């Protein structure tokens, strides 16, 4: 609240330091923002505290920074953490003292939590609350009243205002309780599904699963783990856990595909148990209990066939024990969101690798699923190697004289079909990918514009790839990439971030990008983290290469889409000029090509 | 038979006193 | 003949900015007296200061305000 | 250096310098390798020698260390050719000179020096001297223009303050010397001072600028005895840098906050830490104002904290990498005052103009093809002097 004469705010007068500073590593800003030490000998109980009571914000090598909300306070009340449990080792752990306006934020959060509990019994929703003077104070706005359908008082909730009255109760300061007690539960018998011991769970997936399942009863949250890191080994280790009927929910043909496929490998439940609800192919849905589908087939608005009529009954009708979400980033969408209320579950996990977007509906997840249980380190997954180390690289490409000319003489936006496309960023990606070719090292380039991607990939004569590409050629494209020597490179589009089960790739070329999208950024990334049988962290066998053009909007769009890495800790190297570049023979070297593909582009309209 | 996680949270820095 | 003025050295993007400039009147006039090189162009001196307020806008555009 | 500020003095300033007390020594002690031990030779001869033995007393390797030393010590002019005997008055005084004839002092300058930076900087609370506050503006780091309103800082004023306390000192005291030249005070009395710390009016005057700067400190209410401090006679990091440009550093003292704040957007300030973020704005902020990338990462460096020495490089290729890309692109468009030439009848005349301008210096740039030229206006006189010559 107070300014110093610079831009920091002043806490002189705030709070004390205690004595034995250098003994405590932590500190304790009003905001709640905390920042830790990552050199202090006791780093690591200090990591585990503050990821129990804190979500991260910036974790780089040396100081990691946290920062504390409510959600965050009411997953450690779930996880068992009381408001003394956490504020007396804050305090002792606190190299400054707790400002008294984070005392009783804390006291405050904590208290207000499991006073009300939503339980959903016989395709009912009862709000349940030992005390009563919550419901008596709590029906003050009409909203509740309307909402309804028309000790341990309980009240049914019609079905489709549960996310209105979710919401309306997180900034009312009674927040919902969704733990499963998939333990004490009769009323849906236990399905049979069990994990074979050939899965191994990595120490951060068992912390993960942990801190879902702090107690006897399954706690409903997001699990932020990257691609190449085994959530789908998680989510289906959480539902063999759960031991209940399970509706997993992708995003795509291929997410559905390698859900089943996770499912068999991992569990050894039968295969005609598990269900896939796609219309392309129908495996008897309402046979089996264990099912995938995904967010289109569920929330789809308009015609339904008879068929999928029936099913989509039944499974409304059903009541699952838990509802694994993939890639929730998605759900916020209105379709999307939708889902949740068209079905019933008692916990819905949530898996992600990029839980980041622009408009501030990540913030909605919070009460559409639940808090963010974990989040794993992905400095520390390097470090332990379970993730290929990457040296995160941005080769500035500075523009040619003529296309800058066009590309600031017009104000309109052809500009992102021109900068994408100009002589010495064509030069710096085919020299880049001779030099990885020479070095036996896999190419997967990217670009968003189809029209550039195809342009380069034949001047390149490249096997490209893109979104109305028959499924046959791109099968065919992929296992020619993934064994034929011949060919260590492949130019996929957008198509590529979506979802796919791609082969280990040694460098991650991106010719052009969407815009300032973190989430397209960490997608992409995600495809090299794929750890190899051998390596090492230190070696950087793996590498990330985003070609931006100098003094356009290419380079906003790049600083803006990188933030999210470097939160995580990726230092993104710049690199002005490429040596060799000029005795490496290269396209566009004179004048003359340039202007054919600036006439070219010119006519693109 | 029930999972390990199922027991409860591990609280690794209860482990420290001070 | 001789003509008073600033000789300005930048990169060939720059160069070309500067190109548009002048072409479209953006500062009302022809600053640019000729051009000495693909990379050095003469602009008249009391007109430097507006101009490179102009190039350090462009850089606000380019750059994103973290 | 001391060696560059004794080399431009003239033998007669030179011999008188020479005092007997302690020049002798500091002077000696300047001489790197190899004078030394030729002076302690030629220390008790009243007979001068030839060239040729000196030159062949050093083997064929390492010849360039003799060269070296006898060029600088022809410079000093310890001695004459005479024809190699040193100057019998150094001789005398180091003759002389050889066998003839604290905590709270380091805290005082410590304290001294802060205040004075702080005073430099716009800091609201500082001491108050109107003597430094004058001398400082004329030793070029500062100006005025309105005794009214307070001083404000020069562009080589940010450069001086991001300095190290032994360069920023030592180049604040050869500026105290040149201006005191200019003010009249004796060079040669108050410089042989500086050499005996190591070991009048203008004197009191002098030791009451040092007691100013904080060098010195009499301790007695201005007694004829003085105890200097460290810093007459001529620490660990606390910054930690992250890979998202985010600085942590821990200090107490306001001149370090100053300091970072100068070239970085300051975010949280706790009792023992402080939280800045290095962002465009505040580096191109502190390059307009006229840093140059070096001193930000030299300063950034040496009050390195110790957690990130263990690295190799100390500071990481990112962050260092970025400083000097934003420094680069604020000069990306050089300006340089010139005049243009048109309309060449003839190639053979722009040529002759073109070697004129070669040998006097005034061509700024050419171009051939273009048969065109530009030359500065201090030049554009001499030229159209020879244009009128025809």
């Amino acid at each position: 609240t107070k300014v110093d004469e610079y831009g920091a705010k002043d806490y002189r007068l705030q709070m004390p330091l205690k004595d034995d500073h250098t003994s405590r590593p932590l500190w304790v800003a009003p905001d709640g923002h905390i920042f830790l030490e990552a050199f202090s000998p006791v780093y690591k109980y200090a990591q585990d505290f503050l990821v129990a009571i804190a979500e991260p914000v910036c974790r780089p090598t040396h100081v990691h920074e946290y920062k504390l909300t409510a959600y965050s306070l009411y997953a450690a009340v779930s996880v068992g953490l009381q408001t003394s449990d956490i504020t007396e080792y804050l305090r002792k752990l606190s190299k400054t003292g707790v400002p008294d306006g984070i005392m009783q934020f804390i006291k405050l959060c904590t208290v207000s939590y499991g006073k009300v509990k939503l339980v959903l019994k016989h395709n009912r929703y009862f709000v349940e609350s030992c005390h009563p003077d919550v419901i008596q104070h709590l029906l003050q706005d009409p909203v509740i009243r309307e909402c309804r359908l028309r000790q341990t008082v309980s009240f049914e909730v019609k079905q489709e205002m549960i996310e209105e009255l979710q919401k309306r109760c997180i900034h009312l300061e009674y927040p919902l309780l969704a733990e499963y007690d998939f333990r004490n539960d009769s009323v849906n018998p236990d399905i049979n599904i069990d994990l074979k011991p050939t899965a191994v769970l990595r120490p951060y997936q068992e912390k993960s699963l942990r801190k879902m399942f702090g107690n006897g009863r399954a706690r409903s949250g997001v699990i932020v783990l990257p691609c190449g890191a085994g959530k789908s080994l998680v989510g289906v280790t959480a539902a063999c856990t759960v031991r209940k009927r399970c509706l997993v929910l992708g995003n795509s043909a291929v997410s559905v595909e390698q859900w089943k496929a996770q499912f068999k490998m991992w569990s050894t439940i039968d295969d005609s148990q598990i269900c896939r609800f796609t219309s392309d192919a129908k495996d008897k849905p309402i046979g089996c209990s264990v099912a995938i589908s995904t967010y289109s087939m569920l929330g789809h608005t308009t015609k339904r066939s008879w068929e999928a009529e029936r099913v989509m009954e039944w499974l409304k009708t059903q009541e699952w024990g838990l509802m694994i979400l993939d890639e929730v980033h998605t759900i916020p969408a209105k379709m999307f969101r939708r889902v949740l209320t068209i079905v019933q579950a008692h916990c819905k996990l949530g898996l992600t690798a990029t839980l980041v977007r622009e408009d501030d509906k990540i913030v909605d997840l919070n009460f559409l699923i639940g808090p963010k249980l974990y989040e794993a380190n992905w400095m520390e997954l390097q470090n332990n190697g379970y993730i290929a180390k990457v040296q995160c690289a941005e080769v500035w490409c500075p523009m040619s004289p003529e296309f800058y000319r066009e590309y600031v003489a017009i104000k309109t936006k052809k500009r992102i079909l021109l900068y994408t496309m100009n002589p010495n960023k064509f030069r710096a990606c085919q020299f880049l990918i001779k030099f990885h070719e020479r070095r036996n090292d896999k190419i997967i380039v990217f670009a968003d514009n189809v029209f550039a991607l195809k342009e380069y990939a034949i001047r390149l004569n490249k096997p490209y790839i893109y979104g109305p590409t028959s499924q046959g050629e791109r099968m065919q494209i992929l296992q020619n990439f993934k064994h034929n020597p011949k060919i260590n490179t492949i130019f996929i589009s957008k198509v590529g971030d979506t979802s796919f089960d791609l082969p280990e790739a040694n460098v991650l070329i991106q010719i052009s990008s969407h815009g300032g999208s973190r989430r397209q950024e960490a997608q992409r990334l995600g495809r090299v983290l794929r750890a190899k049988k051998g390596m090492v962290a230190e070696e950087y066998n793996a590498f990330f290469y985003s070609l931006v053009s100098q003094d356009t909007q290419e380079m906003a769009y790049s600083t803006k889409r990188q933030r999210f890495l470097v939160d995580q800790g990726y230092s993104f190297k710049v690199i002005t000029k490429l040596a060799g570049m000029e005795e490496e023979d290269l396209a566009f070297s004179t004048k003359e090509e340039q202007q054919q593909l600036l006439q070219k582009v010119l006519a693109a309209t | 038979r029930t999972k390990r996680w199922e027991g409860g949270y591990e609280r690794t820095w209860e482990i420290l006193k001070e | 003949n001789v003509l008073k003025g600033v000789l300005i050295e930048c990169d060939p993007a720059m160069k070309q900015f500067l190109l548009y400039l002048d072409e479209s009147n953006a500062l009302g006039k022809k600053f640019i007296i000729q051009d000495i090189d693909d990379t050095h162009v003469f602009v008249i001196a009391e007109l430097v200061n507006v101009l490179q307020e102009r190039v350090g806008e462009l850089m606000d555009q380019n750059a994103f305000s973290l | 250096n001391l060696q560059e500020f004794l080399g431009g003095l003239s033998p007669g300033v030179l011999d008188r310098l020479y005092g007997h007390p302690a020049t002798c020594l500091a002077v000696f002690r300047e001489l790197p390798s190899l004078a030394k031990n030729w002076v302690m030779r030629m220390l008790f001869l009243e007979q001068p020698l030839p060239q040729a033995a000196v030159a062949l007393w050093v083997k064929k390797e390492f010849s360039k260390a003799q060269e070296e030393s006898t060029g600088l010590l022809s410079g000093l002019r310890i001695w004459h050719t005479q024809l190699l005997i040193l100057n019998p008055i150094f001789r005398q005084n180091l003759r002389i000179a050889l066998l003839g004839g604290v905590p709270s002092l380091d805290k005082y300058a410590e304290e001294r020096w802060e205040v004075v930076l702080h005073f430099m900087v716009g800091s609201p609370s500082a001491a108050v001297s109107q003597d430094l506050a004058q001398l400082l503006s004329q030793a070029g780091l500062m100006k005025s223009t309105e005794p009214g309103e307070p001083p404000c800082i020069t562009s080589a004023g940010f450069q001086f303050l991001l300095l190290d306390t032994p360069a920023q000192l030592w180049y604040f005291m050869l500026q105290y010397l040149q201006t005191a030249q200019s003010r009249g005070m004796d060079l040669v009395e108050i410089l042989s001072f500086l050499f005996q710390l190591s070991f009048s009016d203008s004197l009191l005057n002098f030791l009451q600028h040092l007691r100013e700067f904080g060098l010195v400190f009499q301790r007695k209410r201005k007694s004829r005895r003085y105890y200097p401090t460290r810093l007459a006679i001529n620490q660990p990091g606390f910054i930690v840098v992250e890979t998202n440009y985010r600085l942590y550093a821990y200090t107490e003292s306001e001149l370090q906050i100053a300091l970072i704040a100068l070239f970085s957007e300051m975010l949280y300030r706790f009792p023992n830490m402080v939280v800045a973020q290095v962002t465009r704005e505040s580096v191109q902020q502190a390059i307009a104002s006229g840093i140059t990338a070096q001193q930000i990462i030299h300063f950034l460096r040496t009050r390195a904290h110790p957690v990130m020495l263990k690295q190799t490089p100390v500071l990481p290729p990112t962050i260092t990498d970025q400083i000097r890309l934003w420094e680069l692109e604020r000069d990306r468009l050089r300006f340089t005052e010139g005049v243009l030439y048109n309309q060449f009848l003839s190639q053979v005349d722009f040529e002759l103009l073109l070697a004129h301008a070669r040998e006097l210096g005034v061509l700024v740039f050419e171009n051939s093809a273009k048969r065109l030229m530009v030359v500065t206006p201090a030049g554009h006189s001499d030229v159209k002097r020879f244009w009128k010559r025809q």
